[PDB]
């Protein structure tokens, strides 16, 4: 087998920055090696083929070099769009071998969320299962604090997260934490709250249950 | 007279696989030592026959294939297998009887800058029968749309070039080739080893 | 002009049999060599077998003596059989013209290798308790199994401001995902908002009005 070492696994970088990336051939594959860039939930797309070829429609800031077991891909100046795993792939030989893959994510600015909360439907009460839904919508960075508090009381692990895609405009990120209650639960409290902490800076969002 | 076997092995110029050269030898002794003992030969298989006992046999005719591939191709070159090369360039039938025989031509076939003037078939409908060859340069239709003759989207030229430079990995390094079949007849056996 | 869709994707039990299928237009399938790749969830590319024009089949280690690949010329489609299959199988898998030729890939289908049960989803409407000038609505997508469900707002009408969460696996083995939507407050009363759910694996489309 042709092993492909890609690097690095992943990068931070700014819009405007030139994004260098390397994959390595265990031995020579000419210049049959093609690049590959995967937004989440679709296919690869090919960008470069035969190393250094420009596949038609790419935009002109892709480019690729190299011949035998050294090969580079570049973006010579990143934009917001441009996040996405890119993938190496040697193609001319069996069995075909790709790189593990290169996430390319993007540094921006401080971004405060938009905070929303969400009771339970009456529809799903009626099953015996409460679930709280706290959305933090459009921010930056990756990294923030989201406790929830039931009568002014810590919650622990009886919440799951997750977290959106980096926004392919903005570079934002959104959350959406579920607070999971049986239904006698939910009717021995009254407040329902979600405390969003970036920084030094707190923000809740809060629901009271009779109201 | 002894068989031709240098102009076979020792030619200055090698056919390209989809263009593989055949050579009849007969009426002639056939010294198969000069080759079963040679350092020269990185493959050396014998199918339907031993080796060491080639200079003993007689045939009918012998034939020899000869042509040019790429080294992680060689493999390609035995009875039952498949891929690009056999598939689609040269075919041994199952029940061959004959031997392969190849060495590295890096030194000869390699130029600085690329060779490109082997070529092989990239595109075909069909597997090759055993000993046939395409010569045949017609645009590959990859689609349900007509090529007319015309290189395009779906529409492939069938035959790419291998780019021989001399620093290329091993397998990307061109090997000489040469298939001896040997046929035996209900005819005078024309092709005898010394002994 | 090159259209690849994958299809036969769902469920199977450790061990179980699925075949999966790519229609193909804008290229004859028989005439190309045609390739199956997978992905794992979370995972890189794998590349799992090919066909040649002239029929030679070729296949990665991991799925040697398991997996067959075929095609059908009249249908111009590439199929996919795999047998005995095990949990380390559970993978998106792609069809792709591949490895000579124009790169084209279809989008995709996910195979599901667990000893458990299908399960359909249940959707709740996410819906705050006048309001601020940005007003958010959602659906939750609770307790569905295998792994995936689609979300579109107003048959796909809508689509700016849609965040759909990614999936978490919950401690009773079921998924569950939310898809919200910020809308201008003051369209809260004059337009309407319904979130269509689809869990192909139980063959289940869901529309509910928020
Ligand atoms: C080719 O030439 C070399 C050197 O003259 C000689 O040793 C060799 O045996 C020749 N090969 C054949 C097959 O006659
Ligand atoms: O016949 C021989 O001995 C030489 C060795 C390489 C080319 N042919």
């Amino acid at each position: 087998d042709i092993q492909m070492t890609q690097s690095p696994s992943s990068l931070s970088a700014s819009v405007g920055d030139r994004v260098t990336i390397t994959c390595q051939a265990s031995q020579d594959i000419s210049n049959y090696l093609n690049w590959y860039q995967q937004k989440p939930g679709k296919a690869p797309k090919l960008l470069i083929y035969d190393a250094s070829n420009l596949e038609t429609g790419v935009p002109s800031r892709f480019s690729g070099s190299g011949s035998g077991t050294d090969f580079t891909f570049t973006i010579s100046s990143l934009q917001p769009e441009d996040i996405a795993t890119y993938y190496c792939q040697q193609y001319d030989n069996l069995p075909i071998t790709f790189g593990q893959g290169t996430r390319l994510e993007i540094k921006r600015t401080v971004a405060a969320p938009s905070v929303f909360i969400f009771p339970p439907s009456d529809e799903q009460l009626k099953s015996g299962t409460a679930s709280v839904v706290c959305l933090l919508n459009n921010f930056y960075p990756r990294e923030a604090k989201v406790q929830w508090k039931v009568d002014n009381a810590l919650q622990s692990g009886n919440s799951q997260e997750s977290v959106t895609e980096q926004d392919s405009k903005d570079s934002t990120y959104s959350l959406s934490s579920t607070l999971t209650l049986s239904k006698a639960d939910y009717e021995k409290h009254k407040v329902y709250a979600c405390e969003v902490t970036q920084g030094t800076t707190s923000v809740t969002k809060s629901f009271n249950r009779g109201e | 007279n002894l068989c031709p076997f240098g102009e076979v092995f020792n030619a200055t110029r090698f056919a390209s696989v989809y263009a593989w050269n055949r050579k009849r030898i007969s009426n002639c002794v056939a010294d198969y030592s000069v080759l079963y003992n040679s350092a020269s030969f990185s493959t050396f298989k014998c199918y339907g026959v031993s080796p060491t006992k080639l200079n003993d046999l007689c045939f009918t005719n012998v034939y020899a294939d000869s042509f040019v591939i790429r080294g992680d191709e060689v493999r390609q070159i035995a009875p039952g297998q498949t891929g690009k090369i056999a598939d689609y360039n040269y075919k041994l039938p199952d029940d061959f009887t004959g031997c392969v025989i190849a060495w590295n031509s890096n030194n000869l076939d390699s130029k600085v800058g690329g060779n490109y003037n082997y070529l092989y078939r990239l595109f075909r409908k069909s597997n090759l029968k055993p000993f046939e060859r395409d010569i045949s340069t017609e645009i590959y239709q990859a689609g349900s749309t007509p090529c007319n003759g015309v290189e395009g989207f779906n529409c492939y030229f069938p035959l790419q070039s291998y780019g021989f430079q001399p620093t290329n990995g091993v397998g990307y390094q061109p090997y000489r080739v040469v298939v001896l079949s040997f046929e035996l007849l209900h005819a005078p056996a024309t092709v005898c080893g010394p002994h | 002009e090159v259209q690849l869709v994958e299809s036969g994707g769902g469920l199977i039990q450790p061990g179980g049999s699925l075949r999966l299928s790519c229609a193909a237009s804008g290229l004859t399938v028989s005439s190309n060599y045609m390739s199956w790749v997978r992905q794992a969830p979370g995972k890189g590319l794998e590349w799992v077998s090919v066909i040649y024009s002239g029929g030679s089949t070729y296949y990665a280690d991991s799925v040697k003596g398991r997996f067959t690949i075929s095609r059908d010329n009249s249908k111009n489609t590439l199929y996919l059989q795999m047998n005995s299959l095990r949990a380390e199988d559970t993978a998106v898998y792609y069809c792709a013209r591949s490895p000579y030729g124009g790169n084209s890939w279809g989008q995709g289908t996910l195979v599901t290798v667990s000893s458990a049960s299908t399960k359909g989803p249940s959707v709740f409407p996410l819906a705050p308790c006048t309001s601020e000038s940005t007003a958010a609505l959602g659906c939750l997508v609770k307790d569905y199994f295998p792994e995936p469900v689609t979300v579109s707002w107003n048959s796909g009408a809508l689509t700016s401001g849609v965040h759909t969460f990614p999936a978490v696996l919950q401690s009773s083995g079921l998924y569950s995902l939310s898809s919200v939507v910020t809308v201008p407050s003051s369209s809260l009363g004059t337009k309407t908002y319904t979130c269509n759910v689809d869990h192909k694996p139980s063959n289940t489309k869901v529309d509910k009005r928020v």
